[PDB]
């Protein structure tokens, strides 16, 4: 495929499959709000080495477990033949 | 004060040597810039802007005096008066306007008045070469 | 997006160490009580021990707990040495995590020698990615500040109020996800049914740090100034509500939103004040009650609702005409707002705040036309005529009628409200048993502005009793048409602020007529 | 001219009363022109 | 009021709140000097390659000529960034350390000449790369406004300035004479217009907010509190007189008559009247502190402290006067 | 009201009916062969019931019309289908709908 | 004169020139904008947007007056397309003549010179966004058509 083409089906797909949620995540990612759970008071600053001996070493971040809370994504599935029928918005 | 319609170019009545710096109580020719008429007097609505045709040395000629009394110029901060050569009359506000008031404007109609007011003297700021 | 990852778990690791911290501490806190209250045998020590470790407001004592960062300053913690040391090494884990003390080993490194070798390798010409790699590398040398910037929006819940607080989230998203699109009738409708969800949860009341740390109240004002930079009133009052509602939480909300009084006041106006709950609602709601934000008070503020005041009282209201009513030259009904506002800020807690009385009054004096037709040196109507004028415009529809408004009780209502301002404006009776020179003058001012025989008349007027007339039929003085006892109650406090009671004749006088 | 500046000869004033907060008003209303203290303010020029 | 008695979340937040003020803010990390030293190096550039006269810029050349790029695109209004106040702040204190050194014990000459010279090298870092020129253009964009960025600006401009170093000074002269704006000196003296003083009403409205003292939301104390509404904004206004007596220094007689009259411009500003006025109008704020305070047999702490803010401001005044007429000024 | 016609044979006896659940991989077009829609593009036979209405009317009575196992074509006149107040961006405001239907697995 | 006149600064320049150069343009279009000349190059169109053709022009004022209708055309409306670029106020000055723009399109001399300048009006004023109307989209949509 041409460059220009590529980067255009690219970008629609990102548009119209990836934009509003990707958007309310970024809007929610700014807020660090934390409940009190047994997975919260499991997490560590420093995971411990597997061999043993072995501290202040960094783990592979992303990798870790997170429990800030952040809202699900919604979405929904694209039919032109239901009826057709105040109303919600429609979803992606 | 940004604007064009406030430009004003003075023209020596000497006939050339208008170059050389003014001097008080010369007479004088104030044209406006962007329409290209020419200030004077005349007895039917006072002091308006007149056409080339109608402008003439006994109505179109203005001096800068140092005061009101009747008996060179720095180009910033003069307070040069304006006087109508062969007459009495300055260049004055025409006096508060209760209408004008009521319109809050601030088109205060210029006058040629005897004595005018103290407030006569004005300064004259070039403008750029630009403009 | 990794460094913001790194950012979360370093704040996650800091959560979860201040539950299993606190937990400790509160056992150890309990069992240092428990042997103080058992053992007390050296009551004064213990009286003494009590006095402060105990019986303080817990953010102190806890800040007393944790002052034993310094070996100099320890000896005043009472906490064991192994709690102790368990908060140094987490103090320790934590810095060496930051980053606080080839091949890159870590992320941070990587990050800073790829900006530096980029940098040093080409002259970058994009604007926006060298922001992008300066950003990143400042995060990377600044670990430490980072966190520190990023804990105040961290916050703690307990596990039980998790599922509406993540509908309160979705609802807050919707605001946010609203901001982008250009104002209509369905966002307009969504924006109404999102505020209201969020009046009906409990964790709006229940945490309101949450809401404040969440920033709620900006993005509503944010959504307001938008829609009134009129169009979609309906909105606006709803905002207006929302912001009264957050005011009334609690007081640091109403902190909180002080700030943007001037605004709130300044786009108060007669249009925007007509329908619904109106920022200057928020304006009243954000002084009410709160004596240091009432002392904190701007003249400057004071000044232009005084202008609004006066405006109002010069020329009649565009509405009412429009709508059909008669014209009479100024507005009521439209200064009624005002005057409410300025003796909300005045009168606080009971009593009267004088420098806001001082200032009120010197602005009032300086500019009469804030009387209107009556107190009017040029007018000279008089109090008891412009009342019985009222009274009999009230009396006949010619004039009353154009109904929704009717102008024949707003003279009452208006003189009333400038009345109880003007007596609520008062001096405090201690301060003129000390003599103090503005204290009198101030009285002097107020006796000088209206007359004990005004007001010995205005109350010596009957009202409408309602009396039985028709069999089975109650004819009733129907109400904001006739003369209320409101404007009595108002305007006899007046009288006993200013005037007072002379003696046991001027008494027996009033309490005959 | 502005607070904390010279007054100067030939230049207008306003006075107000320290005790009553009232200008030297000139009142004329009556046809008979006279000098009170009131809310009204009016220029006076304090000539050596 | 026991501890032990509170929410589990709630202590949990008081607790990190707690720390965060204890711990977290008291620990100092110095971190500026090596990330301006590690900027500065030029890597391999000029060993790759040396037939390129202007070679590439350095990093942090690239990093100040972005600012002075972000500072002369043509704006309404100069708007809020992070970044820069960060990037000025560590620029600022690595050029701060030899000035704020970074029983009394005489100091030899030659550490005095080595710590000048340390100072003149450490300021000829950011000063050969366009900071004197960025300082200028982030002052002219700021239209007269207060803020946290104009704050920043004057504090790594008295940083660059700092012993008088005459190299700057001819750089911010040259620059100004070259581009003949007023966009500089109409914004420093709405600045210096801006300044505030003693505030008598201030004081006494302070005064019965402590007497009040009535707890909001914050358990008995209502830890609701400013440095003082009397005098707001002091260290602004002490930087800003600062910076001007930096520019002067030397007895530079350019300065000493730019400042007078800005020749070649269509309008001049006379900052040394603007500063008189200013004294002015402080000496009438503490003469009415005087009087206030001449029927009270003692001084409160309160006054007391205001006394020496406005006391310390018009030292820095008289400081700023004093450099402008050091030099034989006529 | 809505026209059928076979294509493939169905098994023809096990026909859906009221409250049942049918999956079907369908593809819509416009009446001038424009295509507009396509269940094997997604890959997911689409899931629906008959009794609540949640598709047009004629799809319903085509479905039900057919047996199991039947590959049908259908065409929906505009009253049956959206009418005047068509999917904006989709279909025009007056159109007739050809689905190429095949019925499986009916439960 | 008065197109090479308003030309914008080239690309190629530095930072700081190319910025005084853009204020120098804009101070200028707005001395101009502000006396009327706008006004004066919108009656020059109107007038001259009578004659449907060349051939209808040379019918009043002859063929050699005629022969330059188009060109004059063409200028005019690369005039006001310059005056009109990169000026907000100017722009905005088309709230109210957004249809004289829009009913024009169609036509078939200087058609890029009018499609041009509705798209600098369109780029610069939200004005002109917030009073679009559907028929104006449908011309729009015809002129591909």
């Amino acid at each position: 495929l041409p460059g220009p083409l590529r980067a255009g089906y690219y970008d629609l797909l990102i548009s119209i499959h990836l934009e509003s949620a990707c958007r309310s995540r970024r809007s929610m990612l700014s807020e660090y709000i934390v409940p009190l759970t047994p997975e919260t008071r499991a997490i560590t600053l420093f995971p411990p080495g597997r061999k043993g001996g072995n501290a202040r070493r960094h783990g592979l971040p992303g990798v870790g477990v997170t429990t800030s809370l952040r809202p699900p994504h919604h979405f929904s599935p694209p039919c032109f033949v239901a009826a057709l029928p105040e109303a919600p918005a429609r979803l992606s | 004060c940004t604007h064009a319609r406030s430009l004003w170019r003075l023209e020596p009545l000497r006939i050339s040597w208008s170059g050389s710096h003014l001097r008080w109580g010369q007479p004088l020719r104030i044209r406006h810039v962007t329409t290209g008429r020419y200030l004077a007097l005349t007895e039917d609505q006072g002091l308006v802007v007149v056409d080339a045709c109608k402008a003439h040395t006994k109505a179109t000629s203005f001096c800068f005096r140092v005061s009101k009394e009747k008996l060179e110029i720095k180009y910033g901060e003069s307070l040069c008066f304006v006087q109508h050569v062969a007459s009495g009359l300055w260049l004055t506000y025409a006096a508060p306007d209760p209408k004008a008031l009521r319109l809050g404007v601030l088109k205060k109609k210029a006058i040629l008045h005897q004595e005018g007011h103290m407030d006569d003297a004005l300064f004259l700021t070039r403008c750029q070469q630009e403009e | 997006y990794f460094c913001d990852q790194e950012l979360q778990h370093r704040v996650e690791s800091l959560a979860a160490f201040a539950e299993r911290y606190v937990d400790k501490l509160q056992a150890n806190q309990r069992s240092r009580y428990a042997l103080l209250m058992r053992a007390f045998t050296m009551s004064a020590a213990e009286t003494a021990r009590r006095t402060r470790e105990f019986r303080s407001p817990p953010q102190e004592q806890i800040n007393m707990l944790l002052h034993f960062k310094d070996e100099a300053d320890e000896e005043d913690c009472p906490l064991p040495e192994d709690i102790r040391q368990d908060l140094q090494d987490f103090h320790q884990d934590l810095l060496a995590h930051c980053g606080i003390q080839k091949k890159p080993q870590s992320l941070q490194e990587l990050v800073s020698h790829m900006v530096v070798r980029w940098a040093q390798e080409d002259y970058v010409q994009s604007p926006e990615l060298v922001r992008a790699m300066f950003s990143l590398l400042h995060r990377q040398y600044d670990g430490l500040g980072e966190l520190l910037r990023a804990l105040p929006r961290a916050y703690t819940i307990s596990p039980s109020s998790v599922e509406d607080t993540m509908s309160l989230l979705e609802c807050l998203g919707q605001i946010r996800s609203l901001l982008i699109v250009q104002m209509g009738p369905q966002e307009e409708n969504l924006m109404i049914q999102s505020i209201g969800n969020i009046m009906n949860n409990k964790v709006f009341y229940q945490h309101p740090n949450l809401m404040r740390a969440l920033g709620m109240h900006e993005t509503v004002m944010e959504v307001m100034v938008n829609v009134l930079g009129i169009r979609f009133p309906k909105m606006v009052t709803s905002c207006c509500r929302f912001l009264c509602y957050f005011c009334r939480i609690s007081r640091q909300n109403q902190r909180s939103m002080f700030d943007h009084l001037s605004y709130l006041l300044e786009n108060s106006g007669i249009g925007l004040g007509m329908q619904g709950s109106t920022p200057l609602d928020v304006a009243a709601a954000s002084v009410i009650d709160n004596n240091e934000l009432a002392l904190a008070l701007q003249e400057q503020d004071l000044e232009k609702v005084v202008s609004y005041l006066a405006g109002c009282g010069l020329q009649s209201c565009p509405m009412l005409l429009a709508k059909g009513y008669p014209d009479i030259g100024w507005n009521p009904c439209g200064g009624e707002r005002y005057l409410d506002f300025l003796r909300f800020a005045v009168f606080v807690n009971g009593e009267s705040v004088e420098e806001n009385a001082n200032v009120v009054v010197r602005l009032l004096i300086r500019k009469p036309e804030c009387f209107g037709p009556a107190l009017r040196g040029e007018g000279g109507s008089g109090l008891l005529a412009a009342i019985e004028e009222a009274i009999r415009i009230s009396e006949d529809p010619a004039r009353d009628g154009p109904n929704r408004v009717h102008l024949g009780h707003a003279i009452m209502s208006f003189y009333a409200a400038l009345i109880d301002l003007l007596g609520r404006c008062a001096p405090e009776m201690h301060l003129i048993q000390a003599g103090k020179g503005e204290a009198l003058r101030i009285r002097a001012i107020l006796r000088s502005l209206v007359p004990l025989d005004d007001l010995v008349g205005i109350i010596s007027l009957p009202l409408q009793i309602p009396t039985l007339g028709k069999d089975g039929a109650l004819v009733q003085p129907k109400m904001s048409a006739s003369f209320v006892p409101d404007h009595k109650a108002s305007m006899v406090l007046f009288l006993d602020r200013v005037y007072g009671i002379e003696n046991q004749d001027f008494l027996l006088h009033v309490l005959d007529v | 001219r502005s607070e904390g500046e010279k007054v100067r000869v030939g230049d207008d004033l306003i006075l107000v009363s320290v005790s009553s907060e009232r200008y030297l008003h000139l009142s004329t209303a009556s046809g008979e022109l006279q000098v009170d203290a009131s809310f009204m303010q009016t220029l006076w020029n304090m000539n050596p | 009021t026991p501890l032990y008695n509170l929410p589990t979340h709630r202590a949990c937040n008081m607790f990190l709140e707690s720390y965060k003020a204890a711990w977290i803010l008291t620990e100092d990390h110095s971190f500026e000097d090596r990330m301006i030293d590690d900027l500065s190096k030029a890597g391999e550039q000029e060993e790759e390659e040396e037939e390129v006269e202007e070679k590439k810029p350095d990093p942090l050349h690239q990093l100040v000529l972005h600012f002075s790029r972000t500072a002369l695109t043509e704006k309404s209004k100069l708007d809020e960034d992070y970044l820069y106040m960060a990037y000025a702040d560590i620029m600022a204190k690595s050029c701060h350390l030899e000035e704020g050194g970074e029983e009394e014990v005489e100091v030899s000459f030659e550490e005095k000449e080595m710590e000048k010279q340390r100072l003149l090298y450490q300021q000829s870092r950011l000063h050969t790369r366009g900071a004197a020129e960025m300082v200028l253009q982030m002052i002219s964009a700021c239209k007269g406004e207060t803020g946290a960025m104009v704050s920043s600006t004057l504090k790594l401009g008295i940083s660059i300035l700092n012993g008088g170093n005459a190299e700057v000074q001819q750089k911010m002269l040259d620059y100004l004479k070259d581009k003949k704006e007023v966009g500089f000196f109409q914004s420093i003296q709405a600045l210096m217009q801006t300044c505030s003083v003693l505030d008598l009403n201030a004081f006494e409205r302070q005064n019965k907010a402590e007497g009040l003292g009535m707890v909001n939301e914050d358990g008995t104390v209502i830890n609701r509190q400013n440095g003082e509404k009397v005098m707001a904004d002091d260290e602004f206004t002490q930087d800003l007189f600062r910076f001007l007596q930096l520019l002067c220094e030397g007895h530079n007689n350019d300065f000493q008559n730019y400042l007078r009259t800005q020749t070649g411009n269509t309008t001049t500003i006379n900052i040394i009247i603007c500063t008189v006025d200013y004294l002015l109008r402080l000496q009438e704020s503490i003469s009415d502190f005087y009087w206030y305070y001449s029927g009270k047999d003692v001084i409160e702490e309160q006054g007391k402290r205001n006394f020496s803010k406005a006391m310390s401001v018009a030292k820095q005044v008289f400081n700023s006067l004093t450099e402008y007429i050091q030099g034989p000024c006529t | 009201g809505v026209e059928i016609e076979t294509i493939s044979p169905g098994d023809g006896r096990t026909f859906p009916k009221k409250g049942q659940t049918c999956v079907v991989h369908y593809t819509g077009m416009l009446q001038n062969g424009k295509k507009f829609d396509s269940s094997r593009d997604r890959n997911k036979p689409f899931k629906f019931r008959i009794g609540k209405q949640e598709v047009i009317k004629g799809f319903e009575e085509g479905a039900a019309q057919m047996s199991l196992g039947q590959r049908a074509k259908l065409t929906c006149t505009p009253d049956v289908a959206y009418g005047a107040t068509g999917h904006p961006g989709v279909i025009p405001p007056n159109a007739t709908l050809i689905f190429d239907v095949e019925l499986l697995n009916l439960e | 004169d008065l197109i090479g006149y308003f030309e914008p600064p080239s690309e190629e320049l530095q930072h700081e020139e190319k910025q005084s150069k853009l204020r120098s343009l804009r101070n200028r279009q707005s001395l101009f904008q502000e006396e009327g000349m706008l006004s004066l190059v919108l009656n020059c169109i109107d007038r001259l947007n009578v004659y449907t053709t060349a051939a209808h022009f040379a019918e009043y004022a002859g063929e050699e007056a005629a022969e330059s209708w188009k060109e004059i055309v063409n200028l005019l409306y690369e005039l006001l397309a310059s005056l009109i670029r990169g000026n907000r106020a100017n722009c905005a000055l088309f709230s109210t003549n957004l249809d004289w723009v829009v009913s024009k399109l169609d036509r078939l001399e200087a058609s890029s010179g009018i499609l041009e300048v509705l798209y600098c009006v369109l780029i610069e004023s939200p004005e002109v966004l917030n009073i679009i109307q559907e028929n104006h989209i449908k011309s729009i949509i015809s002129l591909l058509d």
